């Protein structure tokens, strides 16, 4: 409750600088699960305009627009671009009761009056009381805006939703001694309990509306028209084709370089192999594998995962590094006599992401992390679980693989340790389009953690429904 | 070892308390004559909001003599502002009666020697206790109402760092703070001090608290007792 | 524990006489030695034209408090007393001890019957003044010091004519004015500087801080600071920073209020209890 | 859910631990009273596997 | 009072415990409970040591500990004494601080020196005589305000922002010398210390008067030194006769601004334990009036 009036008064006092509404928002069962409303560290809100465009960038358009880089030396923009997305994001403020309760009776046993059209009781194992600020540009609010609502996890983990202003304004806009804020806002009350989806109806939350709000007093103005609603709908469509659009630029890529090389296959991983097998069968399973990779191909797939770490911060001085240290100049006498010792060069072993496909009964898993090193005595690859343990499933004749290593090479894997080698192409895609889908959060310091950085952090912070709290 | 000192009551103030025992305070007026007023922890009982009905039905029935009816008068004329008033005297050792009473009050050190508390009066933050247990004396003020409401009370707390022991009580009396700061927001032309205030008193053991009544006037009032009771009184230092 | 002190000056019958009526006061030596001379003996060593009462505080604070017990000779002896143990002290100060009062040591305001001189120098002791009157003199001062840049109007003329004035359990006295030829001493000017800089830097620090930590918990303190804030604005309206920069507001913020130490806090020195009827010297248990 | 199970068996209502500087200053806390009449010895409390 | 503490020890001491042991006569030594026999290994910091939780966590647990001087060592005993309040004793400083005549000394948890060898002593298997450091008040209440501000500035900062700040914040340096504050961890008692300085902050920013707030402007328009310069300073990048004259109104106001400021400082002020006057010239024992 206290989250609710805090976050008014807050975003009043911000209202001339910023002009964001405030949108009083409730979560339960429904969007999230006991372990995830226990241990939530932060909500992050984003709003983008009818065109597709975020608040935190600027009005017109930006250095982002242009396509990708394919450059480890680029990392699709490195910190300016990374620091554009950061921007972007901004922090809300939330409280977790994590006990089962009734929304209504709750918000009665606290200070609130509650006058509801019909007194429908909705009953919630935990609640999550949290304020989204929902932007009006000027004092007039469009329908076509969505709203992008973000829950965070201490290991660095978010999940994202997003719901257009229609879908929340729907009927709230359609029908438009000394006083303390405090009495007035809890005799005032509530009323209003509205059920909105997101966009891909995927998730409901509620949303809650007062009477004492600062957003009663202004009378600005709300409309939706039907081109702007069309255009927000297409840009929504570029948002979340981002990945597909990059499964098919590999999948090009392999009948692009299957058709160049005529069949050709290499060995690429180390596998004993037999002239006396029927090839071709396995040649058939190879075409029903890639069929099958792109029916159940994913967000999860190994290309959004290798991609991931390059978006980081980090990855363009790293790469630059690396750069420099591989075509460094053989060292003079002096060197290896008086000065210091060189630095160690790669590692032996590489992280791989990978797609395993099996045909037999059709499965493909997505997430799959891989260990790779180049045997000492033919330069081909082994994989091995990251367990240290070496990976069968070259040697079974009815799953293929996908894998793509850190620099974005991809391969392609048959039966026997053939493969198609390529490179991922992400010109096809913005360099903004991939940055603000696909970027990882990086943590604002809070309860319980270190100051100074590389810390191992103590007990991780969590508000628990099945302890007595602790005071 | 203990150190006394001589005061001069009249028989008002006395009439509840002539026991052998009690904490005796400086009360301040202003008026020429009447300068100071020597109080116990019973009279302050009659205008603590944390007493029970029962208890201040008693302590007022007893205390009807003029002397202790001017003292609560002078008690209730400024408001915010009751510790400022009040400089605590040692504990009481044992009494000369008369129309002016003579009671010797020791300031440091001991040498049966009790301190006398009301029940209701007494709180313990801590339902264990440690070997060695510090004794505070502290009045919390409610702004709630028009007029302000103080709450007085006698603490047993093995804390004797300060910062430890003001962080525990904020911690317990955080719905006073709020009231504090409302009432900086609600009546603005008025300007309250603090939130609440502690004095020390000297330290006792925690297996020499015992619960017991003590009859005057017939009126069995219920009372606390810290058997031996060593004196080390601090300051009031206020805290919000 | 006994302090001997010694006169590099020829002294006198009226001189030893005059001496001899002091000897329960209280005198402050600058640190603890077996020997000292009678330069370091009280407060005038550190008396000069541009620093003052609030200097005088600050280094009263930290001087060891001793008690004159003989004159043997051309010397004087002086007891440290230890904590806890009951003494006898004369009263000097402008005021009178009533029993079970907090006794504090301010620097001295007025100066007759007292005065020893001998060779430019004079014994000069501290004021044992009960608490509450220490508090309200103190206040008293500072505010005469923020009054001190428009004592061009005769309202503000008459106020600090009011604050002078201070009526203390059957005694009247006026607290000198902090501004000499129309200025402020040096230590006195930069304690005023330092409550107005501490008071800016908290308006404007306030509401940042008071997000970022209701960010973590939104509790209902936060809710009744940030109104307060909010109204506080209003108030105001009748008419982004750097790092280092808020660091460096955060730093100032501390380092002015560890300015005020001396004088937002109170030593209680003596609790008296047993009074001569003269009024002139009670018996305290010395705290320290 | 928990109060009927409460109800159902003797127990009482959950209690705080000791902080670390009270369990520091403090050496336990014995929220077993003891009983009004002991006419057997010490209870030999089972502990159930 | 338990005027005398007995510390026994399990491990039998070889010759080296016992002479080490017989050096360090006067140490400050912490005990957690205040009782009459006490075993080695609540003996010292070392109990609670754990540089996971933070260095506020292993102040807040010193700050309520009970302090004590060490006496002769005899067989498997070493004899800890008490101080009392108003008396004399000689004081040992294992830290490396200096102590100049006169200062007041406070209890901290031991920081990082330079050197890094620190002089570890008394490793009686895996059990050690961790001593606290005992500082004068300017260097206490130094590395109690960089903490706090440290907690303050880096709340909602992301670790590229905190960085070098923090970096400049955990280093001070005092009389030459030079240390390092080891884990300042977001800790929730340091939430709760911030929370009381925003407010008391606010009822600064409240409570204050006119002439509290609008000083600084009119000597600024009046005078112009290098104080003051940095002052204008510190408010630039956000930057008349009275209305009200009313000497009741700024009692009233001040009084209670005194108390605020009261409540902000003691987040900063420790508690005196000693107050120095005699300093052996190698600074490695000084007499002190113990406090409390």
């Amino acid at each position: 409750m206290e989250t609710h009036l805090y976050s008014d008064l807050a975003f009043e006092a911000r209202f001339a600088d910023d002009e964001q509404l405030p949108l009083h928002l409730v979560l339960d069962q429904e969007v999230l699960s006991n372990e995830e409303a226990e241990t939530l560290r932060y909500v992050y809100y984003r709003n983008v305009d009818s065109a597709g465009r975020s608040t935190g960038r600027a009005p017109g358009g930006d250095e982002d627009d242009a396509p990708a880089s394919d450059d480890a030396e680029d990392a699709v923009g490195g910190d300016r671009a990374f620091d554009r997305e950061r921007r972007t994001w901004q922090r809300a403020c939330f409280r977790v009761l994590p006990r089962p309760l009734e929304l209504l009776d709750y918000l009665r046993q606290s200070g609130l009056t509650v006058t509801l059209e019909k007194e429908q009781r909705v009953r919630m194992f935990y609640a999550v009381f949290t304020t989204l600020g929902l932007r009006c540009p000027d004092n007039r609010l469009s329908g076509a805006q969505t709203l992008h609502l973000r829950l965070v996890w201490p290991d660095g983990s978010y999940r994202d939703w997003e719901f257009l202003a229609r879908d929340l304004l729907r009927e709230e806009m359609e029908a438009n001694d000394e006083v303390a804020r405090t009495d007035e806002w809890k005799g005032a009350g509530v009323s209003r309990l509205r059920e909105v989806w997101d966009v891909q109806h995927r998730v409901r939350l509620r949303v809650l509306w007062y009477v004492n709000s600062f957003w009663r007093s202004r009378e600005l103005s709300y409309d939706d028209h039907e081109v702007e609603l069309y255009r927000a709908l297409d840009a929504y469509r570029a948002r979340i084709a981002v990945e597909y659009v990059l499964i098919r630029a590999v999948r090009d890529e392999i009948y692009a370089v299957l058709r160049r090389d005529g069949g050709a296959l290499p060995q690429r991983f180390a596998c004993h192999v037999s002239r006396n097998m029927s090839w071709r069968v396995v040649w058939e399973l190879c075409r029903h594998a890639l069929a099958l990779w792109m029916d159940w191909a994913d967000v999860r797939s190994c290309i959004i995962k290798a991609l991931t770490p390059r978006l980081s911060r980090g990855a363009a001085a790293a790469a630059q590094r690396a750069r420099r240290q591989r075509e460094r100049s053989a060292p003079k006498p002096q060197e290896l006599l008086f000065g210091p010792r060189n630095e160690s060069g790669p590692p032996a072993e590489q992280t791989w992401y990978a797609d395993v496909v099996r045909c037999v009964r059709a499965q493909v898993d997505l997430g799959v992390e891989v260990r790779a090193a180049r045997c000492p005595r033919t330069g081909l690859w082994i994989v091995r679980d990251r367990r240290g343990r070496l990976r069968r499933w070259l040697s079974q004749p009815e799953v293929c693989v996908l894998y793509v290593t850190p620099d974005l090479d991809f391969y392609w894997v048959l039966p026997g340790g053939f493969a198609v080698s390529s490179r991922v192409t992400l010109h096809g895609l913005a360099q903004r389009a991939l940055r603000d889908r696909f970027q990882n959060f990086e943590a604002v310091l809070a309860r319980g953690m270190h100051v100074e950085a590389g810390r191992q952090e103590p007990e991780t912070p969590r508000v628990s429904g099945r302890r007595l709290p602790f005071d | 070892q203990a150190l006394t000192a001589r005061f001069f009551v009249p028989e008002g103030l006395v009439e509840f308390e002539a026991q052998p025992g009690a904490l005796l305070i400086r009360m301040e007026t202003g008026c020429d004559s009447p300068r100071h007023l020597y109080i116990s922890l019973y009279l302050l009982g009659i205008r603590a909001s944390n007493v029970s009905a029962s208890t201040r039905c008693l302590l007022e029935s007893v205390y009807t003599a003029s002397a202790a009816r001017a003292a609560l008068q002078w008690l209730d004329l400024g408001p915010h502002l009751l510790h400022r008033r009040l400089e605590t005297l040692g504990c009481v050792k044992t009494v000369s009666l008369g129309i002016t009473s003579l009671l010797t009050c020791v300031m440091r050190g001991y040498l049966v020697f009790a301190l006398m508390i009301p029940k209701d009066m007494y709180l313990t933050w801590e339902e264990t206790r440690g070997r060695l247990q510090y004794v505070y004396l502290i009045i919390v003020y409610d702004y709630d109402g028009p007029e302000t409401r103080p709450g007085i009370y006698v603490l047993t707390s093995s804390i004797a760092h300060w910062q430890t022991l003001v962080d525990v009580a904020r911690g317990k009396f955080a719905r006073e703070r709020c009231s504090f700061v409302n009432r900086r927001i609600t009546r603005p032309r008025q300007i309250p001090l603090c939130t609440g205030v502690i004095q020390k008193l000297g330290w006792c053991l925690a297996d020499d608290i015992h619960t017991s009544f003590l009859v005057h006037k017939e009126l069995k009032l219920s009372v606390v007792r810290l058997d031996n009771f060593s004196v080390e009184l601090g300051d009031f230092r206020e805290f919000v | 524990a006994n302090i001997f002190c010694t006169f590099d000056h020829k002294l006198s019958i009226a001189d030893v006489g005059k001496l001899t009526k002091l000897v329960a006061a209280v005198v402050p030596i600058p640190q603890r030695l077996h020997l000292i001379k009678h330069y370091q003996l009280g407060l005038h060593q550190f008396v000069d034209h541009t620093r003052g009462y609030v200097r005088l505080r600050g280094l009263l604070r930290n001087m060891t408090l001793t008690l004159m017990r003989r004159v043997e000779g051309n010397q004087i002896l002086l007891h440290v007393p230890t904590h806890g143990l009951l003494y006898t002290v004369l009263n000097t100060g402008p005021v009178t001890w009533e029993k079970g009062d907090a006794l504090c040591v301010l620097p001295p305001l007025f100066h007759r019957e007292n005065l020893l001189t001998l060779g430019q120098w004079e014994l000069v002791l501290p004021w044992i003044v009960p608490m509450p009157l220490a508090l309200e003199i103190n206040q008293r001062l500072l505010i005469m010091g923020l009054f001190s840049l428009d004592r061009s109007y005769e309202e503000v003329k008459a106020a600090v004519q009011q604050l002078q004035t201070i009526t203390f359990r059957d005694a009247t006295f006026t607290i000198p004015d902090p501004v000499i030829d129309q200025h402020l001493l040096i230590d006195m000017k930069t304690a005023c500087l330092s409550m107005s800089m501490v008071a800016n830097l908290a308006s404007e620090l306030t509401m940042t801080y008071v997000r970022k930590l209701a960010l973590e918990d939104s509790s209902m303190l936060l809710v009744k600071c940030q109104e307060l804030l909010m109204r506080l604005d209003r108030e105001r309206s009748v008419g982004h920073v750097s790092p280092d920069d808020e660091i460096a507001r955060l730093s100032a913020l501390f380092v002015m209020l560890r300015q005020l130490d001396d004088l937002i806090r109170e030593q209680v020195v003596f609790t008296v209890c047993d009074v001569s009827p003269d009024n002139k010297s009670a018996t305290c248990i010395f705290k320290g | 859910v928990d109060r009927w199970i409460r109800h159902a068996a003797g127990v009482e209502r959950p209690q705080l631990l000791d902080t670390e500087t009270i369990s520091m200053l403090t050496f336990g806390s014995m929220s077993e009273r003891n009983a009004a009449a002991t006419v057997h010895g010490q209870k030999a409390a089972c502990e159930l596997i």
